[PDB]
RNA sequence: UUUAUGCUCU
RNA sequence: UGAAAUGCGCAGAUACCGGGAGGAACGCCGAUGGCGAAGGCAGCCACCUGGUCCACCCGUGACGCUGAGGCGCGAAAGCGUGGGGAGCAAACCGGAUUAGAUACCCGGGUAGUCCACGCCCUAAACGAUGCGCGCUAGGUCUCUGGGUCUCCUGGGGGCCGAAGCUA
RNA sequence: GGCGAGCUAGCCCUGGCCAGGGUGAAGCUGGGGUGAGACCCAGUGGAGGCCCGAACCGGUGGGGGAUGCAAACCCCUCGGA
């Protein structure tokens, strides 16, 4: 519903997938993509190559509405991070910055049995 | 606390009575500000319109003060805490500097001999009444008005209260004792504190007669009736409901909602 | 807490002689002060068991002394107790 | 990320 | 997830932003550290309060040690009455796996986990080492006091070790 | 369409009634007990859809009655009190 030059890019990187949403300066998503949108199912999406393919389909759709610059923001470990960060830069979109905002509790909620292991 | 009894008769074994230590020189009530004679009647003009009522101890009605803006600014001393048979809460007789006497529903904490006051002024401590709009968000409160100048209606039951949750226009957002989130007008008076006598919920009538004293006559199950009388009557040796459980008058009684749909009030609600 | 002059007051009042800063009674009396303090603290904070432990220790100690004193001088035993209000 | 089992006495 | 499937989603999900509600646990500091008799104790603040150590050598003058009974405390789970319930999660349901899978893995999920009060009295409640006192080489690391502050001295916490002990 | 709650059922207002004996809750006081308690023991006390039993309210079993004394009675027995 608009064309904005300055923007913001978000990288959600989980063990199972990588998804990138590109927002306006305000945070409202302009367009998004992920490993599955590329064309993969199952665990293929948790791949770094799937992340690359993804982050490009993101940027490409962004430039459609006229996207030039972004302030890339990554959240979460995973094989998507770097390859997804790299991919962005290597096509249009100049990366004005690279922030890491992966959320972490100061010991909040008890985690699932799977992510607790030690004591 | 709550009084218990050694089982020197059955029923006395489970019977439990209210603790009346909180009650200051009650016994004789305050003939002036109340009481009035209370017309004890179980039906309307002619016919029974609420089943299973009647009998039970005679009562004098203590005419309590459910609108305090009546005397803005005028402080008053709490003279006594009294027993009131017409409610679960206790009442507090208070003498105004005016020389005017009135009863209030005694809040939890409210000590005998302390000062009380109501108005936009009014320190935010227990016993004081204020238009909702002037009460710090997050405080618990009781005896709230639902519309300005119409008198307290909400949170008056022993142990009950309401929390001011936020503000929105000329309205503030309360969480009613039911758990319902409701908007009430800011001009509506409330009074800080919970109601008190909160152990109330923990008494055990103990015997059939105890229920008779409170004016509750035996309640009979539709299951024990005949088809003439109730959806659940008849059978021939006990019986499941054999249909969706119903009231004597036919409507379902397990789930079926009853609040009128299109109701002006609906626009000011948001919970259970 | 028991302040300095607050405990000094007691030290002097029980001292067997100007200069006595730890005789049998000055100790007994001293303990008695803390004990009565804690005893009133625990009445309020009752789920505070750790602190109650010490109480038992202070109480036990006090007893040992008084038993010694009532062994060496059955006179200033009555005297000490009476003046402190103990042994119930 | 698919396995479990091995008769009796020497 | 091993890979998946159940599950959620075009009734607008995930990802992103702003607002609000609510409960529980306190990241970095943090240690192989500290405190407590033990169980055990970890954001910050204040109040109430126990133990403990050091310096001074001032006071009592053996007033000690241990301790069958007794009394108190006692993790987790569990129980009663109220409340509270976000995440988690016995039981239970479903998806997978397998010959079967009442398990292991996945998606749901109720007691419970939380608070008040009252019970229960267990444990690898472990240093698998009862408490007190004296005596018998040192080396090094550390916490915390006092010192005439390279070193000395006191109380703790670790490692290596004289003599000796030990299958 | 009217007449009925002067029988009976429930409820509302105002009054009245329940011999005598038994059991002995809490609380209180005192004593012991403790660091303080819980608590224990006495005495006091006089609770209860508590006990025995008249009035009173009932109607359990049996007998009698059966064109009755009586269109629901009488005797013995029994329930609550
Ligand atoms: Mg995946
Ligand atoms: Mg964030
Ligand atoms: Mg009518
Ligand atoms: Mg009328
Ligand atoms: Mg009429
Ligand atoms: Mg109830
Ligand atoms: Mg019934
Ligand atoms: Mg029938
Ligand atoms: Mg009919
Ligand atoms: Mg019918
Ligand atoms: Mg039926
Ligand atoms: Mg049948
Ligand atoms: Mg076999
Ligand atoms: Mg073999
Ligand atoms: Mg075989
Ligand atoms: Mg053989
Ligand atoms: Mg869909
Ligand atoms: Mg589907
Ligand atoms: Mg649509
Ligand atoms: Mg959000
Ligand atoms: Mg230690
Ligand atoms: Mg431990
Ligand atoms: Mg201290
Ligand atoms: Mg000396
Ligand atoms: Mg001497
Ligand atoms: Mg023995
Ligand atoms: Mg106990
Ligand atoms: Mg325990
Ligand atoms: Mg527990
Ligand atoms: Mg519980
Ligand atoms: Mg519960
Ligand atoms: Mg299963
Ligand atoms: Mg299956
Ligand atoms: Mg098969
Ligand atoms: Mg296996
Ligand atoms: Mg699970
Ligand atoms: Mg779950
Ligand atoms: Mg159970
Ligand atoms: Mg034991
Ligand atoms: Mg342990
Ligand atoms: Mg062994
Ligand atoms: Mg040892
Ligand atoms: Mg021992
Ligand atoms: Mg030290
Ligand atoms: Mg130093
Ligand atoms: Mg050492
Ligand atoms: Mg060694
Ligand atoms: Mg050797
Ligand atoms: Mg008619
Ligand atoms: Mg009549
Ligand atoms: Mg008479
Ligand atoms: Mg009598
Ligand atoms: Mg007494
Ligand atoms: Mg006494
Ligand atoms: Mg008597
Ligand atoms: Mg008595
Ligand atoms: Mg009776
Ligand atoms: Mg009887
Ligand atoms: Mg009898
Ligand atoms: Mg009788
Ligand atoms: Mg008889
Ligand atoms: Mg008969
Ligand atoms: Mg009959
Ligand atoms: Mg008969
Ligand atoms: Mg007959
Ligand atoms: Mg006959
Ligand atoms: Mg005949
Ligand atoms: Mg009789």
């Amino acid at each position: 519903k608009r064309q904005v030059a300055s923007g913001r890019a978000y990288i959600h990187a989980s063990y199972n997938n990588t998804i990138v949403t590109i927002t306006d300066p305000d945070g409202n998503p302009i367009t998004w993509s992920s490993g599955g949108v590329i064309g993969y199912k199952g665990s293929r999406k948790g791949t770094p190559y799937a992340a690359q393919l993804a982050a490009l389909d993101a940027a490409k759709k962004a430039m459609a509405y006229g996207m030039q610059s972004v302030d890339v923001i990554v959240r979460g470990t995973g094989a998507g991070r770097e390859q997804a960060i790299r991919a962005l830069q290597a096509s249009g979109l100049q990366v004005k910055s690279i922030v890491d905002d992966t959320p972490v509790p100061h010991n909040g909620c008890r985690p699932k049995k799977k992510f607790r292991k030690a004591s | 606390a709550v009084k218990k009894f050694k089982p020197y008769t059955p029923s006395r074994r489970f019977m439990t009575v209210a603790d009346f230590s909180e009650i200051t020189k009650t016994e004789p009530e305050k003939s002036l500000v109340k009481p009035l004679k209370k017309t004890g009647g179980r039906n309307n003009q002619g016919r029974i319109t609420v089943r299973f009522r009647g009998g039970g101890h005679k009562r004098l009605y203590r005419i309590i003060d459910f609108k305090r803006w009546d005397k803005v600014g005028i402080p008053a001393k709490v003279a006594a805490i009294e027993y009131d048979p017409n409610r679960s809460a206790r009442i507090a007789l208070l003498h105004y500097v005016d020389g005017e006497k009135r009863y209030i529903i005694a809040p939890d904490g409210l000590q005998v001999g302390q000062q009380v006051v109501a108005g936009p002024d009014a320190p935010i401590q227990v016993g004081n009444a204020l238009p909702l709009r002037f009460i710090p968000v997050g405080t618990v409160v009781h005896a709230v008005e639902l519309e300005p100048k119409k008198g307290a209606k909400l949170a008056r039951a022993a142990g009950t209260s309401a929390q001011i949750q936020g503000r929105e226009g000329d309205y503030v957002i309360l969480r009613l004792p039911s758990g319902e989130l409701r908007k009430v007008h800011g001009e509506c008076y409330a009074t800080v504190g919970a109601v008190g006598n909160a152990d109330h919920k923990n008494i055990v009538l103990g015997k059939a007669g105890r229920s008779r004293w409170l004016g509750r006559r035996p309640h009979v199950r539709g299951a024990a009736m005949n088809p003439v009388d109730h959806p659940h009557g008849g059978g021939e040796g006990r019986a499941p409901r054999g249909r969706p459980p119903a009231s004597p008058w036919g409507w379902q009684t397990k789930g079926l909602k009853t609040r009128k749909r299109r109701k002006p009030s609906s626009r000011f609600i948001i919970a259970r | 807490p028991i302040t300095k002059e607050e405990k000094q007051k007691v030290i002097q009042e029980f001292a067997r002689f100007p200069g006595d800063t730890g005789s049998t009674e000055v100790q007994v009396a001293l303990l008695t002060l803390r004990i009565n303090r804690l005893s009133e603290h625990l009445k309020v904070h009752k789920k505070d068991h750790h602190s109650h432990r010490g109480l038992l220790m202070m109480v036990g100690q006090r007893r040992r002394l008084l038993r010694y004193l009532q062994r060496e001088d059955p006179e200033r035993y009555r005297a000490l107790i009476e003046k402190l209000g103990i042994r119930g």
